[PDB]
């Protein structure tokens, strides 16, 4: 009954779920003792290796995220509800170093009550979710800042590349709402394979043969950035940026750490300037300047952008 | 020194391997250093930083060395 | 999901034996909740998460940009619009939102600048090279009559008043940018060529492929050029690789500028003397004359409509 | 293949007979020339090399210096239909300044003829292999090859060869402007200057070109198309 | 031939390693085994057979008495995209 479950695109369980590819008798059977069904496949072990993408509070409510899960895949919605463009313009803070909620963006963007997030306790620095924008299906992937200021890790590349994948399978044009630093780097992200992880990511960004728009809301640096939008800022559709946005093979800080190497107290005065005063010299409009971007938009207009996508 | 080797950490960058390369110096056999000596010797120790199928076996090391000559495989 | 005020139960556990309350802290609206009925918890164990329960205050951020932006449209350039008109000829701009449909124009690279800060600074650079040259993006033409799908259409048009509408390295990009996306989706192109750069006397960009890619639409998807003024150099080698070429009386298109025209020895000669409306109107290279320039964009708008569908209005003769 | 190193002149003003260039590069014997007295200024070949069945186009100097010219680009056109049709690779050797300009140039439709060259390269889905023998210039250049210098499965050059935007000349007919008498002496001074700068190997050094090979290599490289 | 007889220990208890197998039927020299180190509990390699090529995966007693644990199910999946 697992096994049937498991080979699902996406399954949707209740609190007091519990999903095992082995039963108790099973467990005991090949001499492992036994254990009772409610220690194995915890609706929070499975909430987090990312088995059950969807949790829902009672039968009723399950029976209800299927009904809208599978509309993604059936068609367009007549009545829709856009949300209130300034939203949009205040969801980011001015300052690049206050961080903010990603749903909020995403909210700000997408029609009213339209988002359904896939495995959202799975690889938790990437939201994959299905969206709409003006009645159409879009598939939507964003990097939340709340995880590693954004950086994208191994297991984050690999959520991300099972939804291209879904996103293409079925044809949903895809929406990237793009913040990041990069890959999370260091001799220790290199042990959980990285370098396999996301060749990965970039092999089925490869693949999309559906639209994607891109929207760099804040940070866009280096591959990274690109695996986000497939592998490249020229393969999206349209690659786009808010005020908020700033981009570059590295990210500033890190740039700086590198052009700038003897204070023995606080060196971090002395970065934090140094810092924002490269901020100034890499700003979004300046790549705009240079086509680096194809447009540094008014957060407001989103979707009318992203309306063209599909 | 032992105590230090033994200790596992996997995740977070530590100075496991400064103080282990800080306990081998020697002006600390004595006893005790000064206030300085970790200072003043920073920068020099700063820089100074398998599975078996059935029918194989292991030769092992009888005791620690450097290896000089090796069997072709 | 769900909203309590302050004081109101959240959960309940059993402690020793008696019953221990959890409340909210707060006014508050339920998120997730990490915990079952039955499951035995430790102290300080999350149970769930909540959150606690001015549109118009402008920012910086958004307005350097709205700027930085309406300092390339017709308004931000009195200067420019004004020796323009004086010449009795139409803006890059004014062309193009005449042909569109009513705001359905997504500009690309609106932002950019030329690309000789070695000629230049930065500064005039940002405020006299105004899209380096180039106005183009995606649009709708006919979208009222034929759906918004079918109507779809990448537009482009040279401004003059930036170096005289030559090709550059930015603008020669964000052509690629744009002839890219007619093929993605395979959608008509409407050019507004005209024109004919300081440092070509060096790298030669023989590798450039706007010229390949807009020759590689030709059966794919209706290209039609619209030509006023001078059309000279790689300008006409696109208009001339197109469908049809749509001119106004005042035109003067040829593959080569007076400036090649000497370059070869073959002396000097008056742009007027290149292409004339009437040499074009007969070889077969002009295939529609227009009066004025919202006439020649009245007939690209009704050229398109054959290959966009069926009428439903329409009057049988006599 | 030694021989194929004398075909072209050094002294880049000296004209060459295009078909010592071809003879010395596919097998002997297997050119067939169609159309030679019609579009002069390109050739249209049906050649073979190594045995196998090529497609060639090439530049003559004996025309306008090698210009492109109204009639040898609707030859070239069709020629270029007929190979992508039969599915014939095609070889193009190069040596020319541009397309033909001037007024006369437009009477004769060359906005609409240079746009069918450029429409039936931007077709060819058969292996185009490129040599530049001595000019390889503007959108002329281009047009040999399919309409860009990346489009070819190789766009090689022979050490006679110079690459740009516009003709040596033509550069400096611009770039300077006095000489009473004779102008050709102080001409000619600013032209063999400027070549230095705009020849085959330097273009080779920003990878402008795929490489810049010994004349005894042409057959090497081509041998690779198919 | 004769010889991939006595590969399989009679006592099906006796562990044994799987290389004696796969050697025993694909021709000599023809084995390439890709991430040997990696998902223990399955072979991938590339071989051949009469000088045609094939894909192959094999269970390994050495691991888990030959149980299939979430790694080597994943290499295993590679591999069969791999050959596809």
């Amino acid at each position: 009954n697992a096994a049937l479950a498991g080979v699902c695109d996406v399954i949707i369980a209740t609190p007091d779920a519990n999903i095992g590819m082995g039963g108790p008798a099973m467990i005991e059977g090949g001499g492992l003792g036994v254990y009772p069904p409610e220690a194995i496949g915890p609706i929070a072990v499975q909430r987090r290796n990312g088995v059950v993408g969807l949790v829902a509070r009672d039968e009723a409510h399950a029976v209800s995220l299927a009904k809208q899960y599978l509309s993604y895949f059936q068609g367009r919605l007549d009545r829709w509800q856009a949300p209130d463009p300034r939203v949009a313009r205040h969801v980011v803070p001015q300052n690049r170093l206050r961080a903010y909620d990603v749903h909020r963006a995403i909210e700000a963007i997408v029609d009213v009550g339209s988002v359904l997030e896939l495995r959202p306790d799975y690889g938790v620095g990437i939201v994959t979710a299905l969206v709409r924008v003006e009645g159409v299906p879009y598939g939507l992937i964003a990097n939340s800042t709340h995880h590693l200021g954004g950086a994208i890790d191994a297991e984050a590349a690999d959520k991300a590349g099972d939804f291209l994948a879904l996103c293409e399978s079925f044809g949903l044009p895809v929406i990237s709402l793009c913040d990041t630093p990069g890959f999370m780097v260091g001799p220790d992200a290199e042990t959980q394979a990285a370098v396999r992880r996301f060749g990965r990511m970039f092999v089925l960004g490869a693949r999309l043969t559906v639209p994607l728009g891109m929207i760099i809301l804040r940070k866009g640096y280096g591959l990274g950035a690109m695996a986000m939008a497939g592998g490249s800022f020229r393969a999206p559709q349209f690659t786009v940026a808010w005020p908020t946005g700033e981009i570059g093979g590295m990210g500033l800080e890190s740039a700086v750490r590198l052009g700038y190497r003897t204070d023995p107290a606080e060196r971090q005065n002395l970065f934090d300037r140094l810092v924002a005063a490269a901020y100034q010299h890499g700003k979004a409009l300046r790549a705009a300047t240079t086509f680096e971007l194809d447009d540094v938009i008014d957060p407001a207009a989103s979707r009318a952008w992203i309306t063209r996508l599909s | 020194d032992t105590a230090l080797s033994e200790f596992g950490v996997e995740g977070v960058a530590t100075n496991i391997g400064f103080l282990r390369r800080l306990l081998a110096e020697q002006r600390l056999e004595t006893g005790w250093v000064n206030t300085d000596f970790v200072d003043e010797k920073l920068p020099e120790l700063a820089a100074a930083a398998v599975e078996l199928y059935p029918g194989e076996d292991a030769l092992r090391a009888q005791l620690a060395g450097t290896v000089v000559e090796v069997a072709p495989e | 999901g769900a909203d309590y005020p302050a004081g109101a139960q959240l959960v309940v556990l059993e402690a020793m034996k008696m019953q221990h309350v959890l409340a909210a802290p707060d006014a508050l609206r339920t998120v997730r909740v990490l915990v079952t009925p039955g499951q035995v918890v430790g102290t300080g164990d999350p149970l769930l998460v909540f959150t606690r329960t001015d549109l118009d205050l402008t920012r910086a951020d958004l307005d350097e940009v709205i700027e930085r932006h309406a300092r390339t449209l017709d308004e931000g350039r009195p200067d420019a619009v004004a020796k323009r008109h004086r010449q009795g000829r139409r803006t890059a701009r004014e062309n193009i939102d005449d042909l569109v449909d009513p705001g359905s124009f997504v500009e690309y690279g609106a932002l950019a600048i030329a690309a000789q800060r070695s000629r230049r600074s930065e500064e005039d650079l940002i405020a006299n090279t105004p899209a380096d040259g180039l106005v183009a993006g995606l649009a709708t033409v006919g979208a009222d009559r034929f759906g918004p799908a079918a109507a779809q259409a990448v537009v482009a048009s040279y401004d003059y008043t930036v170096l005289a509408g030559t090709q550059g390295m930015r603008n020669h990009a964000k052509t690629d940018r744009v002839f890219d996306l007619a093929a993605r989706k395979r959608l008509p192109v409407v050019l507004f060529a005209e024109g004919g750069r300081p440092g070509d006397t060096g790298a030669a960009g023989l590798d450039v492929p706007t010229f390949r890619m807009l020759a590689g639409l030709r059966g794919r998807v209706p290209l039609v050029s619209v030509v006023s003024g001078r059309c000279f150099a790689g300008n006409a080698a696109l208009a001339g690789v197109c469908d049809v070429i749509i001119a106004t009386p005042d035109a003067n298109i040829g593959m080569g500028g007076p400036a090649m025209i000497e370059g070869g020895g073959l002396g000097v000669y008056p742009p007027e003397a290149i292409g004339p409306i009437a040499v074009q109107r007969r070889n077969g290279v002009v295939g529609l004359v227009a009066r004025d320039e919202a006439h020649a964009v009245s007939l690209a708008k009704q050229y398109l409509s054959y290959f966009q569908g069926r009428l439903d209005r329409w009057q049988a003769p006599d």
